[PDB]
RNA sequence: AGGUUAAGGUCCCCAAGUGUGGAUUAAGUGUAAUCCUCUGAAGGUGGUCUCGAGCCCUAGACAGCCGGGAGGUGAGCUUAGAAGCAGCUACCCUCUAAGAAAAGCGUAACAGCUUACCGGCCGAGGUUUGAGGCGCCCAAAAUGAUCGGGACUCAAAUCCACC
RNA sequence: CGACCGAGUGGCUUGCUACCUCGAUGUCGGUUCCCUCCAUCCUGCCCGUGCAGAAGCGGGCAAGGGUGAGGUUGUUCGCCU
RNA sequence: ACGCCACACGGGGUAAGAGCUGAACGCAUCUAAGCUCGAAACCCACUUGGAAAAGAGACACCGCCGAGGUCCCGCGUACAAG
């Protein structure tokens, strides 16, 4: 993929309970799987900001429960470096449920986001409320 | 099962059908081929199969190795064509399988042999001057499917 | 099914043992390409702080912005070529033929060395140009000695002595080079070799940590759940399989760890000066102030502070030199906090 | 057995070792011609290929260093020519000496240029859509040639599609 | 340096078992042998397979070790080694009292031994024990 | 205790030959009597050596290159059409030194490319088939390869004799 | 893609045998840690195609490196994400 | 360490494979002699060890009644004793 612009230490792993930062109808994310991840051995896999993780919908509407789909990690609690040195941290960790062509599946996003996420997807940050 | 566990001639001979019982029917569908109403003697041509090694071939391979061959020479003489080829051999040796462990281990009938010592003639073919090659070629297929190793012997032609 | 999985550890760095010499050793010298000149010059580690520069990276998306880097600094202050060393061509590899020496000497040589008190600068010369005329000349190779005393960091007054090789034009030319900078009395610097902007190899002796266990020195697992409670915390599983009935030397076991010889590639020069600009308030920690002659080097190097640290142009450079890097500011914030 | 070769009034040949030298008008060309009790000489107007073995494998290369002497009082009289010719469907292909080696580029909308290094005396002439090897050194000659056409070779694609490249017009 | 020398003997083209068989002869004989020009001795076959035998034995080896010799000198040495009984007092004093040269350290030449070498006009089929040691990764100081 | 042999062995390790006359093998085949132990099969081989038979040839053989490869007529029939060449039947005489009612590609059918067959250049053996010898392919396994080892190629291998 | 029939290689399964140990060579599965084989799953380089391309399918050389995380079950095996 | 720095390219020889010249066998033929290429694989490159390598190594200087060294003393860039 195209670089982050930022190192990135993954706050989250497969089994994480993470928000669901928008309007789908999903509350709580269950990480399953990482796009693009191969481990080692008796590594649990690792998800962060900026990775395209694969979901199931552990809290919600009715209907938007138990379906597989696909998000982005928009904000976590571990910190990762810019490039001038200075750490930045958010208040919880968050991802946005996508589509195949990485279009945002809902209509808006909740809470902020980090400006690294718009150098991957523009459509996403592109709906962004506040982009820090 | 594999040939290798009948093709050597290391039993006492078991043909007596009068004290052995349920022997499997044979496959050989027929002996005398071509043209059976027409002489030996009527052909300028004779060639037959020898084998090699003094072995036991069983029922199994006299008819897919007569089948492989007569095959061909219906395919390039025709179902009436001219000639008429000859398995000389009947399986008359019984074979035994023990299908406990080496306690009463005498085995039960599963099959039919015939046994042929080196040299002798297997097949013995009769054609014309023309249709030579292709006896030569049907004897080819028919000694890929039998253990030992064949000469295919031209006995009356020097039209060679 | 039992998952495949890397080994723990090199076996490329072995025997991990002591070093012999505190003093590094290149067993590699750069290619002969320009002019003649010395491959190589030293210094004493000091610490580390960190710099702001101006991204020189033409093909990076961030080109002429603001960056944060991390230095290692490392106070060069001139050192001393003593000798010119030749070598000949034999059929058993490379031999000393002969060297040439000077007068000059500095005051504490003699805490190393038997200096000179009769020697032939002429017989000596005379011996190589003739093994030249004849063909058989190796390489040239200058004994070169650091100046502890111009450290005040560092309490060692005895220098430290070291063989660096020459290499550049023609044989013969590099010859007369080599002997110009020896009889003047040795004296050269940093400057001479290096020019801010460029990558160097960076030798030198690690950090010793005595005896270790496994774990850390071979990077194996630590027993997991209810193995870890039974009297075994830090212990692999076995050592070996039935046959063959041998311990294989490739099994992770326990040692010496640290106090061995490496040599990190593409060190990337930010800055060679002089002064106290780089100096850290209230002194930089167990090793002191920093006021003259220093480098300050990309990242980490082997080492702990007062070690000689050795350089050598890359011998094998990943990149092209972007030379003179923008630099913005030098931290002089305390290290204590 | 014996063969005698008459070399013509035009070639000049002097032999040393197990190495022929031919020297003619467009040029000159050594080899080494090296068999198991093979004699090569020059004897003031002929070559003479001779050994004391009758053998199919002694045969087999007598025989050969034959066509190599032949072929060596060819090259140093008429000398040895290839021409060829370049084909493209889609992308303007461009062929040119530069150097010791003849480079290619554009093929088939590539950016990295093809090139090959021309062997010894081979002189490539090129002239629009038409190409043409030649020297005195037959070996060195045919290699060049053949190495220009294998240059655009393609393995991933099918060739029946695909049949952009120089290609080998006529053979001497 | 310096040794001093009973005979001096010519490998350049020789057949390196049949020379190495004499020498052992001789040495064992009490003879002080100096083999001279190894990179230039011979060895008769196809090429690839005795090559593929020499990187084998190469790659042969444990903790306990199997060091085999890249260089004319040693594959020399080590060729008239096995044919000394070089694990007893009278085979290893016969053994020490033979050295093997890159190249010739001497003034004279040496003798070339009856039996031992090879005509390259009737041979082409062999190989030169420099250019093994080249396909070993020997380093050429020759 | 002296002497001579047996099995086995005589390039080195290792006592005794780098023995003699001759031939084959290029795979390191092999240097492995017997064997749990030393594998190697059906099938295949213009690798190479030796031997026999039939036919062709200086009235020019085999191959290659050049030239000719003709008309009656694009036979008749079937068919809108078929002309060597879809199919069915026939398969004739002229010209001549040869040339099919055409053997194989090719066209929608023609065309177009060659085969047969004649001539020329060239100049020496050619071609078909039978049998034998040594080798090669077939041929994948686990800590470090092997003929006891080294190493050996007109042998230090294999076969026939001999000192 | 490939029946029949025929010739083999391996020593992972299973069966047969009763040579070695009954004055004891500690079991299965798992785990940890080390070395190896090739009959190759990926990665390098190739050949054919019912190869336009793109995605394949089949085959050759090749053991440098890699071949991971989980749900049921003691399971090996195997089913499932 | 969960943090930060550094870890090639390029040559040489080959396998499968693609070819050149070329004969046995006038032609043809990648092969029999010869040659041009061509694998993450082989060799070099690079890193680490390495005078006990029994052919037990090389150079420069100081010294053989004195060069150098151990012990002692204050300490660690080192360390289980050493
Ligand atoms: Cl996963
Ligand atoms: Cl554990
Ligand atoms: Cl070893
Ligand atoms: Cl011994
Ligand atoms: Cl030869
Ligand atoms: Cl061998
Ligand atoms: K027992
Ligand atoms: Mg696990
Ligand atoms: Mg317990
Ligand atoms: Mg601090
Ligand atoms: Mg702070
Ligand atoms: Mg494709
Ligand atoms: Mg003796
Ligand atoms: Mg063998
Ligand atoms: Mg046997
Ligand atoms: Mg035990
Ligand atoms: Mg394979
Ligand atoms: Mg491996
Ligand atoms: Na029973
Ligand atoms: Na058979
Ligand atoms: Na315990
Ligand atoms: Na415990
Ligand atoms: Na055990
Ligand atoms: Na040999
Ligand atoms: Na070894
Ligand atoms: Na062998
Ligand atoms: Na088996
Ligand atoms: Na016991
Ligand atoms: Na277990
Ligand atoms: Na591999
Ligand atoms: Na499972
Ligand atoms: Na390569
Ligand atoms: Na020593």
């Amino acid at each position: 993929m195209e670089a982050l612009g930022a190192d990135v230490t993954q706050g989250l792993e497969k089994g994480s309970l993470i928000t669901c930062a928008d309007n789908t109808g999903a509350r709580e994310l269950k990480v399953i799987s990482v796009h693009g991840y191969s481990g080692t051995k008796n590594r649990l896999p690792k998800a962060g900001l900026g990775d395209k993780i694969t979901v199931s919908v552990t809290k919600g509407t009715p209907e938007m429960r138990r379906q597989v789909l696909e998000a982005v990690v928009v904000r976590q609690r571990k910190p990762i470096r810019r490039p001038d040195g200075t750490r930045v941290k958010f208040e919880d960790n968050a991802a946005v449920i996508v589509d195949e062509n990485e279009d945002p599946r809902g209509t808006e996003l909740k809470g902020p986001i980090a400006r690294e996420v718009a150098q991957r997807f523009g459509s996403v940050a592109s709906a962004a409320t506040m982009i820090v | 099962k594999p040939a290798s566990m009948y093709r050597d001639i290391d039993k006492p001979a078991y043909t007596r059908r009068e004290y052995i019982t349920g022997i499997p029917g044979s496959k050989i569908a027929q002996h005398k081929m071509g043209r059976k109403q027409k002489d030996a003697d009527d052909y300028p041509v004779q060639i037959s199969l020898i084998v090699e090694e003094t072995v036991q071939l069983r029922h199994g391979s006299l008819e897919a190795s007569r089948l492989s061959a007569n095959r061909h020479l219906i395919k390039e003489l025709g179902e009436e064509g001219d000639y008429k080829m000859t398995l000389r051999k009947f399986p008359h040796q019984v074979l035994r399988e023990n299908k406990d462990g080496m306690r009463a281990a005498f085995g039960k009938i599963v099959g039919t042999a015939a046994r042929v010592q080196a040299g002798e003639q297997l097949f013995t073919a009769y054609c014309n001057v023309e249709d030579a090659e292709h006896v030569k070629e049907a004897f080819r297929r028919a000694y890929n499917k039998i253990t030992p190793s064949c000469r295919i012997d031209s006995s009356p032609a020097g039209n060679a | 099914p039992q998952p495949s999985r890397p080994r723990k550890g090199s076996l490329g760095f072995g025997p991990r043992k002591r070093s012999t010499s505190e003093t590094p050793r290149f067993n590699s010298w750069p290619s002969d390409d320009g002019q003649p000149g010395v491959q190589g010059f030293a210094g004493y580690k000091a610490g580390m702080t960190h710099v702001v520069l101006v991204n020189d990276e033409p093909n990076s998306p961030r080109e002429g912005m603001e960056e944060t880097v991390p230095v290692t600094v490392i106070e060069t202050p001139p050192m001393r070529a003593v000798a010119l060393r030749a070598y000949e061509d034999t059929p058993y590899g490379q031999r000393p033929l002969t060297e040439v020496w000077t007068d000059e000497f500095h005051s504490e040589l003699d805490r190393t060395l038997d200096v000179p008190e009769d020697h032939d600068p002429d017989a000596a010369e005379e011996q190589i140009r003739d093994a030249h005329e004849a063909g058989d000349l190796g390489d040239l190779r200058l004994i070169t000695h650091t100046v502890p005393d111009a450290v005040p960091s560092v309490p060692k007054k005895k220098p430290d002595v070291m063989e660096t090789r020459v290499g550049g034009g023609s044989v013969s030319d590099r010859l007369d080079h080599a002997l110009d900078i020896v009889e003047d009395g040795g004296e050269h610097a940093m400057n001479d070799i290096f020019r801010a902007g460029e990558y160097a190899d960076v030798a030198g002796v690690t950090k010793g940590k005595g005896t270790q266990g496994p774990v850390k020195r071979w990077g194996v697992q630590k027993r997991k759940g209810k193995h870890a409670r039974q009297g075994w915390r830090r212990r692999i599983g076995n050592l070996g399989p039935w046959n063959p009935s041998r311990v294989r030397s490739t099994v992770p076991q326990q040692g010496q760890t640290g106090y061995h010889q490496r040599t990190e590639l593409n060190k990337r020069l930010i800055d060679i000066g002089e002064g106290d600009e780089p100096t850290v308030d209230g002194g930089f920690v167990n090793y002191g102030e920093v006021d003259g002659p220093y480098t300050l080097v990309k990242g980490s190097v082997p080492g702990p502070d007062k070690r000689l640290v050795r350089f050598r142009p890359a011998v094998r450079p990943n990149d092209q030199p972007r030379l003179d890097p923008e630099v913005r500011y030098v931290s002089n914030e305390s290290n204590q906090g | 057995p014996r063969v005698e070769l008459e070399i013509p009034e035009d070639v000049d040949a002097e032999q040393d070792h197990l190495d022929i030298t031919v020297e003619g008008d467009n040029g000159s060309v050594t080899r080494r011609l090296w068999y198991p009790d093979i004699d090569v000489s020059v004897d003031g107007d002929t070559v003479v290929i001779e050994s004391d073995e009758d053998n199919a494998k002694t045969m087999s290369t007598i025989g050969t260093f034959q066509s190599h002497i032949e072929n060596m009082f060819h090259g140093v009289t008429e000398g040895w020519e290839y021409g060829m010719e370049v084909f493209y469907s889609h992308f303007p292909m461009q062929v040119n000496v530069e150097g010791d080696e003849v480079v290619i580029e554009n093929f088939l909308g590539e950016k990295a240029p093809r090139r090959t290094t021309i062997h010894g005396d081979t002189d490539v002439e090129i002239d629009g859509e038409e190409l043409t090897v030649s020297g005195p050194d037959i070996e060195a000659v045919g290699q060049t040639a053949a190495d220009i056409e294998q240059l655009t070779r393609i393995n991933d694609k099918d060739v029946r599609v695909f049949q952009d490249g120089v290609y080998i017009t006529r053979k001497p | 340096a310096e040794f001093d020398a009973d005979v001096i003997v010519d490998a350049r083209d020789c057949i390196m078992g049949r020379v190495a068989s004499q020498v052992a002869e001789q040495a064992l004989d009490g003879e002080t042998v100096a083999v001279v020009n190894a990179e230039r001795a011979v060895i008769t076959g196809r090429e690839e397979q005795i090559v593929e035998k020499y990187e084998k034995r190469v790659d042969i080896g444990n903790d306990n070790g199997y060091f085999y010799p890249k260089r004319p000198d040693g594959i020399f040495k080590r060729t008239i080694r096995g044919m000394l009984p070089h694990k007893k007092q009278r085979g290893r004093e016969a053994f020490e009292s033979v050295r093997v040269y890159l190249g010739n350290p001497y003034d004279e030449d040496g003798e070339v031994l009856d039996g031992t070498s090879l005509d390259r006009l009737s041979n082409i089929k062999f190989v030169t024990l420099g250019e093994i040691s080249e396909t070993l990764g020997a380093n050429k100081t020759w």
